[PDB]
């Protein structure tokens, strides 16, 4: 029920800078299933499905 | 109802106030112990976090007394004194924190490491660091053939 | 041993007044010394590792910075993966290397010569907490609003975050995730030639 | 293509508003709603956007 | 930890028991069989096994 | 108010517990262990901040400017050394999770100036 | 469910609210300290000395019985008002409980 | 806080205390004139009645009850009760519950 959690040290992943509260950083997928998903959206989507 | 820190050593039948475990390692005066636990004497809050535990065991003030105190817990009740102090010394060297060292005269190392353990605990309680996550894989080791 | 040759100050030789500002140093969890200039020590050591010097490749090396510890691991069981190393804003992997690998079968310029030349680096789950990964060498390109602009590593390719059965799925990123998980589980029941 | 452009424009709008909200909160310009702390109000507003 | 100890003198196991008078900071250990009785101060950390081990040293020390 | 710190004996180095000199009605710091005695200075013995009004600037260490993982911004020039670039970040401590206020630190070598907004 | 006009206006409802909710002293205290004051006429603290000497000169309560040891407690305003509350009632309660 | 206690003090002065509801030294605050008489005659009669009611109302060896019969013993009995310490421990554990709530965004 919450956005993706900060599992690294104030980072959702090591591709983002620290204390990043943007929509991309916490797991907003701005793509359709027909446009693909960029690798970080793929990982966050995996977490939700799990 | 002040917070009182204690340690659970291996092969000692009861919990033990940590300040005792510092006495039994030969750092007898109070200030020498707070040199090893509190790496900076300016933060008052951690000092009054440590005060209660430094009161809890004001009674035991010398290395051999604390070694008695520890070894009285342990193997079998009715045992001579010298065996009791040998027991406590054997524990605090061989069994407690081996990775720091099993050889003798590893007591300044052992005291610094135990002070580190307590420092980390006090930060966790004052909130200056986050509680360790269990499912972080940095903390885990895969155990191959 | 190398640390002793450097300006490490072993622990049984310190006045406890000094620890306040210095940086601690743990080698496999054992508080081994202290040091006064951390960053130079870290750069020295990472350089030594990058040269295949005394520090073997699989030696994780973290630097907690808010708290003042440096931690070095050599134990067994840690998991790690190779990444590309980044200069200021540029990979160290030039086309010299691609040229020499392309004839990997004549020059015997293998992968080992590629780690040996300070181009890839094994970074493990705990040292990742302190890197900044470019997903692809385009993140390096100076953007209109440079996102981070101080990257440390790159991914070799994003698609190597998948496994042996999930690497069969074609276009896995157009699928909903439980679909990919079932296919992973049904690709192990599929009659073929097993040997 | 027209509806693709609509969709992209809506997404750009939404991300811009979320950036605005963030920098408000960075300037101490955001004030909690009744029954909710600052973290929770911040999160609730971003999720609503 | 346990509380009943072999009498150091009559060698009867579990025949010694202790009374910790926390009011006076003094604990007594008494052998029911031989009626031997040992008195000694206690502090708020002390336990029966600590008291007992004062007795043994008192026995040996006087037996020197 | 201000917090109150411990002070140690000069024979034992043990912590000097307080008590009162009733016949003089003045505060003495004494040693439970040795028989050393000292005359006090505070006249206060205990303090609790129920609100927990801790300022994080003390917790900040000027070395955090080295982090590559940590945001860099050009807009806020350093007040002290006049440098252009400075890192910034959240509070990130228990009892301080609210208040997404930012803390700024200069990124010049050996300037180490820190401030807030 | 509120019964009377409290159903309609918010203020009456909030009154009833604060009259249900439990409010121990911690919730309405800023900070406390245990001073050593032998002489009430001369507090260690300065900012309190005014109302101090306003109280201690009139001998409704004995000065001889008083011990030199002190509690001083700080109340913060916005909390203090949220429960629509005043030091009179807290004084009253402390009288009631310990006598 | 406008109205003043204004009760007649023994020194002839009127109280200047700014209490919202009650004077700690004169009970309930009633509105008084410049010379301290309550404006309401009924309130004055009630105050007079209350004042009248208030005005109306082995020996050589030590007695152990002297220690048992003292304020300090009473307070010690009250505070050092198993119920009281249990409530104290419960409240302090709820304090611990808040400092457990000091990890919002991350895993904790
Ligand atoms: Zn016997
Ligand atoms: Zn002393
Ligand atoms: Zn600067
Ligand atoms: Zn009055
Ligand atoms: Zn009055």
């Amino acid at each position: 029920g919450k956005r993706i959690p900060f599992g690294f040290k104030h980072r959702t992943l090591p591709h983002f800078i620290k204390d990043d509260y943007g929509p991309e950083s916490r797991g907003f997928v701005e793509n359709s299933y027909l446009a693909g998903l960029t690798p970080t959206e793929f990982f966050f989507h995996a977490m939700g499905g799990r | 109802i002040g917070q009182r820190i204690v340690a659970t050593l291996p092969y000692i039948k009861q919990e033990v106030p940590i300040i005792i475990v510092f006495r039994a390692l030969g750092f007898v005066s109070d200030r020498d112990i707070l040199e090893h636990i509190i790496y900076d004497f300016e933060d008052p809050e951690m000092m009054e976090m440590v005060k209660p535990s430094l009161d809890e065991a004001f009674v035991i003030q010398e290395q051999n007394v604390a070694l008695n105190f520890i070894g009285s817990r342990g193997a079998k009740p009715g045992v001579t004194k010298e065996k009791r102090i040998k027991y406590a010394k054997e524990v605090l060297q061989k069994e407690m924190l081996p990775h720091v060292g099993v050889s003798d005269f590893c007591e300044t190392k052992k005291a610094y490491f135990l002070g580190y353990m307590v420092h980390r605990l006090l930060l966790a309680a004052l909130g200056r660091r986050e509680l360790d996550d269990r499912d972080h894989y940095g903390n885990k080791r895969l155990d191959l053939a | 041993e190398f640390l002793e040759e450097w300006s490490m100050e072993n622990l049984e030789e310190i006045s406890p007044a000094a620890i306040a500002d210095a940086t601690k140093i743990f080698v496999n969890g054992c508080w081994v010394g202290i040091h006064k200039d951390p960053e130079q020590l870290m750069n020295t050591l990472r350089k030594l590792r990058r040269q295949m010097d005394i520090i073997v490749s699989e030696v994780s090396m973290i630097r907690d910075i808010r708290e003042r510890e440096i931690r070095i691991y050599t134990d067994a069981g840690r998991i790690c993966r190779p990444l590309l190393i980044v200069e200021k804003q540029k990979l160290l992997l030039k086309k010299r290397h691609i040229d020499q690998l392309k004839e990997r079968e004549y020059n015997n310029y293998s992968w080992q010569d590629l780690v040996a030349s300070g181009v890839v680096e094994y970074i493990d789950t705990l040292e990742e907490e302190t890197v900044m990964l470019a997903m692809t060498p385009d993140d390096l390109q100076e953007k209109e609003v440079a996102y981070c602009s101080t990257y440390t590593h790159c991914e070799i390719h994003p698609s190597m975050i998948l496994g042996v059965c999930a690497s069969i799925i074609p276009f896995p990123d157009h699928n909903q995730s439980p679909r990919n998980t079932y296919q992973s589980a049904m690709g192990k029941q599929a009659m073929g030639v097993y040997i | 293509s027209k509806t693709y452009q609509d969709i992209q424009n809506t997404i750009k709008k939404a991300k811009q508003d979320v950036i605005e909200v963030i920098e408000k909160a960075h300037n101490n310009e955001l004030e909690p709603t009744p029954g909710n702390t600052l973290r929770q109000t911040f999160e609730n507003q971003v999720n609503r956007i | 930890l346990e509380t009943q100890f072999t009498c150091p003198f009559c060698n009867h196991e579990k025949s010694c028991d202790v009374k910790m008078d926390r009011a006076r900071n003094t604990g007594v250990i008494s052998c029911t069989v031989c009626l031997e009785e040992f008195q000694t101060p206690i502090t708020y950390l002390s336990e029966p096994v600590d008291v007992y081990s004062d007795w043994i040293d008192a026995c040996e020390a006087a037996n020197q | 108010p201000g917090f109150v710190g411990i002070r140690f004996c000069q024979e034992c180095n043990n912590m000097l517990y307080p008590k009162e000199d009733k016949e003089n009605r003045i505060l003495l710091y004494a040693c439970r262990n040795c028989d050393y005695q000292q005359e006090a200075d505070n006249s206060c013995i205990y303090v609790n901040k129920i609100t927990h009004e801790v300022d994080e600037l003390t917790q900040i260490i000027a070395d955090v400017s080295q982090d590559p993982t940590l945001p860099r911004t050009e807009d806020h020039p350093c007040q002290k050394c006049g440098h252009k670039e400075a890192v910034f970040f959240q509070s990130h401590s228990a009892r301080a999770e609210d208040a997404m206020r930012l803390y700024y630190v200069c990124t010049a070598p050996h300037c180490g100036h820190r401030w807030t907004e | 469910f509120l019964l009377g006009q409290s159903a309609r206006d918010a203020e009456r409802a909030k009154d009833i609210l604060c009259r249900l909710e439990h409010t121990t002293l911690r919730k309405v205290t800023a900070n406390t300290a245990i001073y050593y004051d032998p002489n009430p006429q001369s507090t260690v603290v300065a900012e309190d000395q005014e109302w101090v000497n306003v109280y201690y000169e009139m001998p409704d309560f004995d000065v001889a019985r008083i011990s030199p040891w002190l509690l001083r407690v700080e109340l913060d305003r916005k909390h203090m008002t949220d429960r629509k509350l005043t030091m009179e009632q807290i004084a009253e309660k402390i009288n009631a409980g310990f006598g | 806080v406008q109205h003043w206690c204004r009760a007649p003090r023994p020194d002839g002065r009127l109280c200047e205390r700014q209490d919202r509801l009650k004077c700690p030294f004169h009970g309930k605050i009633v509105p008084r004139d410049d010379e301290g008489r309550p404006l309401d005659p009924e309130d004055r009669a009630r105050e007079q009645r209350r004042q009248l009611q208030k005005q109306e109302r082995y020996p050589s060896l030590t007695n152990l009850k002297a220690q048992a019969d003292t304020a300090r013993a009473r307070i010690g009995r009250k505070v050092f009760a198993k119920a009281a310490v249990r409530r104290v421990v419960a409240a302090m554990n709820r304090m611990d519950q808040k400092k457990h709530e000091k990890f919002s965004n991350q895993f904790n």
